[PDB]
Formats: structure tokens, C-alpha cells, sequence
């Protein structure tokens, strides 16, 4: 019922300007404290932002002067201004719902948490994946069960989401973490686990998506 | 700013057991202390509240204790969807501050890995390169040995390796192992084979193909 809905990651270069944006469903921004909370690569959490229902605003020393958060209720928005973005802002960013405070202003604990958006900084520029299948052969089965996936190949920055037939297929499905290739592009392989007897009447897709290269692929994974 | 820290960073349970993980504050914080779990790829969850008050859907195996600056969150009865980790956060001082998380492992019984082989496919080779896939599904432990061999030739410096967060169902983990080779070398051997060790194996495993078979 209630959640929080967020925009997709991207790249940006050091010293860029970007904004960020948050939504809200069945709840309204006018009544309850915002905020925003980032997460470093392999990090902890860190709040970046807050707001209270009057509009005033809180930003800690790390980001202040650099950070600003505002609000649109009318249009439900919630938005993170950045400026001067180096490497060390690259991160996860959620927006979050302050509680309900036990005391008579933000309580400063969040009951309520977005998706995040993964925000890359560097130097680099976007590259979309190549997307090949896995195809179910002879040796990828076991006991009437069969396994095939999709590899993702060659892009930049992270993440890429993987989905089976539009969401629908998620029993037994294993998506790797990346792996780092020499030329500093990124790749990972989807892998699921099915019933050998039906391969021949059941359809299996990956949906592969890249946001901050705007690339959405679907690959049709067939035996051979 | 005050400084949370938790300790130890890692504990690994077996199933049904009860667990206590700390936090302690550098300075006095009340029961302004909350607890948040949080697994991969997925964002953070609201546990407990101001030290030791419940939340509406959370198992009533989670609860917390505590007041100044020792804190303890204790799962009664460990459960397999358990696996993740737990951070603290104070609320007594601006700005709020969390711990740097303590990661929770299931230890459960010894399973071998299913291993599978995946040939490149002929739209790769068309662009001129050559991946092969070796496939380890749900074992443990995580420690895994994999070893390439083509033509029986041992490999090494052209593959790849990753494995997964531990499973929330059956606590078990997968790991992929890539072998990529340009289509010139790829058409001048004609095996190809994955060799697995695990603990769970009397004896090696190996799966293996021939291009073009």
C-alpha cells in the first residue's frame, strides 16, 4: 500500500550538478517528515537530508552547502539537489519516512524506505550490455531439471536488473554479482533452473535493463 | 558526531538457535537506539524502536534491550530468511548516526553443488569472441575449487569468478565461473572442461563438451 517510488540510476562526471526525485503512494509528503539516506558500495548508512512539514530543511556538515532538498506536494515530489559531485558521492540514495515520535520535528528513525538510486560518479562514459543466451543442453541437466540463463556483457556503470518473463518467473533463479573485466567494463550471467519435460512448451525470456544507458534488451533463451 | 560500533562484524548460527548482537554508543544516548535489517539489493527494514519497542509485521522473535550506551538485539529462534545484516542507529544527537552492521550466516548442513556447462553461443561468436560457463548451484560451505581445462590443458588467467549472497529458503550458495577466449583461439581446441572440488564431494566433478558436438 504505502511505499515510495524513485528515479533511475545514472553516471554523472565529477563536478556535475543532478537531481533526483521521489514519489510518494498512498501517503501524502505534506503531513510526514522526509529525508534522504545514501550507501556507499560495500558501506554503511548515512543520512544526507532532511525536511520537516513546515519545509525547513537539516543537512549534516559532510554535505551541507553542496546538498538541497525540496518538496512539492501538490505535484508529490520529493527532490535531491546535488552540486560539485566527486567520487566519494557515488552511492545508493534512498528517500525515507521519518516515524511516528514516542516524544511531543523529525524522530530521526525511518519506517519507510524507497527503492534507492544508484548514482555513479566518474570519468567514464555509459556503455549499454550485450545480452547472449545460456541455452538448456545436454550438459545443464540433472534428474529431470534443466538450467539456462542469459549473459550480460560488457557495460558500465552498475547496476543491470534481471528479470524472468516480465517479473512472473522468480522460483530458482540465480543473478550473479558483477565481475569487474580488465577493460573496466562490468559483466554478469542469470541463471534459472527449470523442468527439463517442458522445455518444449514453455517460453523463457530475460528482461535485461541498463537505466542509466536507457537500454532495455529481451532475449529469448531456446535450446540447441 | 557519535560513533556507533557493533561487534563482532560477523557471526555465523546455525538454525533455531538464539542470537545477541551488540552496539554500543560513544556517549550517552537514552533508548534512542532503533534497530534496521537490511539484505542485498534490497534497502534497509525498521526492526525496533527506541531500544526495546515492537513494530507492526515484524516476527516477534526480534526484541532489543538496553539503555545509555550498551545495547543488544537478540533473535529468540533463528530463521533461515534471518540471514542478513543488522545495524543500530542513535537518534539522541544531530546528526543521527548508524553502526557499521553486523552480518548474520546461517550454518547449515554440508551440500555439494549441481554443476552445469554452457558453450558460447553463436551470436557471441559471430562478434568475434568466445565465453564459456561453468555453473555451481546451491551448496555449502562457500569455499569451492574450480579449474578449467581445454584439451586437457589446465587454465589459468582467462576466467572469471562470482558468487552469490547466501539464500534466504535453503542457505545454500551459486557461483559462475566464466571462460573467455577470442573465436580464433576458441577454434583451435575442440574440449572443454570445468573440474569442481567441494567438501560435499567424495570426488571431483567434471562436466564437459565438445565445440561443435
Amino acid at each position: 500500500q504505502v511505499q515510495l517510488v524513485q528515479s533511475g540510476g545514472a553516471l554523472v562526471q565529477p563536478g556535475a550538478s543532478l537531481r533526483l526525485s521521489c514519489a510518494a503512494s498512498e501517503f501524502s509528503f505534506s503531513t510526514h517528515d522526509m529525508h534522504w539516506v545514501r550507501q556507499a558500495p560495500g558501506k554503511g548508512l548515512e543520512w544526507v537530508s532532511g525536511i520537516n512539514i513546515h519545509g525547513g530543511t537539516y543537512y549534516p556538515d559532510s554535505v551541507k552547502g553542496r546538498f538541497t532538498i525540496s518538496r512539492d506536494s501538490a505535484k508529490n515530489s520529493l527532490y535531491l539537489q546535488m552540486s560539485s559531485l566527486r567520487d566519494g558521492d557515488t552511492a545508493v540514495y534512498f528517500c525515507a519516512r521519518g516515524g511516528k515520535p514516542i516524544y511531543y520535528y523529525p524522530s530521526w528513525y525511518f519506517d519507510l524506505w524507497g527503492p534507492g538510486t544508484p548514482i555513479t560518479i566518474s570519468s567514464a562514459s555509459t556503455k549499454g550490455p550485450s545480452v547472449f543466451p545460456l541455452a538448456p543442453s545436454s550438459k545443464s541437466t540433472s534428474g529431470g531439471t534443466a538450467a539456462l540463463g542469459c549473459l550480460v556483457k560488457d557495460y558500465f556503470p552498475e547496476p543491470v536488473t534481471v528479470s524472468w518473463n516480465s517479473g512472473a518467473l522468480t522460483s530458482g533463479v540465480h543473478t550473479f554479482p558483477a565481475v569487474l573485466q580488465s577493460s573496466g567494463l562490468y559483466s554478469l550471467s542469470s541463471v534459472v533452473t527449470v523442468p527439463s519435460s517442458s522445455l518444449g512448451t514453455q517460453t523463457y525470456i530475460c528482461n535485461v535493463n541498463h537505466k542509466p544507458s536507457n537500454t532495455k534488451v529481451d532475449k529469448r533463451v531456446e535450446p540447441k | 558526531d557519535v560513533v556507533m560500533t557493533q561487534s563482532p562484524g560477523f557471526r555465523s548460527v546455525t538454525l533455531k538457535e538464539k542470537v545477541s548482537i551488540t552496539c554500543q554508543a560513544s556517549q550517552t544516548i537514552g533508548t534512542n537506539l532503533h534497530w534496521y535489517q537490511q539484505k542485498p539489493g534490497q534497502s534497509p527494514k525498521l526492526l525496533i524502536k527506541y531500544s526495546s519497542q515492537s513494530i507492526s509485521g515484524v516476527p516477534s522473535r526480534f526484541s532489543g534491550s538496553g539503555s545509555g550506551t550498551d545495547f543488544t538485539l537478540t533473535i529468540n529462534s533463528l530463521e533461515a530468511d534471518d540471514a542478513a545484516t543488522y545495524y543500530c542507529q542513535q537518534t539522541n544527537s544531530f546528526p543521527c548516526t548508524f553502526g557499521p552492521g553486523t552480518k548474520v550466516e546461517i550454518k547449515r548442513t554440508v551440500a555439494a553443488p549441481s554443476v552445469f556447462i554452457f558453450p558460447p553461443s553463436d551470436e557471441q561468436l559471430k562478434s568475434g569472441t568466445a565465453s564459456v560457463v561453468c555453473l555451481l548451484n546451491n551448496f555449502y560451505p562457500r569455499e569451492a575449487k574450480v579449474q578449467w581445462k581445454v584439451d586437457n590443458a589446465l587454465q589459468s588467467g582467462n576466467s572469471q569468478e562470482s558468487v552469490t549472497e547466501q539464500d534466504s529458503k535453503d542457505s545454500t550458495y551459486s557461483l559462475s565461473s566464466t571462460l573467455t577466449l577470442s573465436k580464433a583461439d576458441y577454434e583451435k581446441h575442440k574440449v572443454y572442461a570445468c573440474e569442481v572440488t567441494h567438501q560435499g564431494l567424495s570426488s571431483p566433478v567434471t562436466k564437459s563438451f565438445n565445440r561443435g558436438e
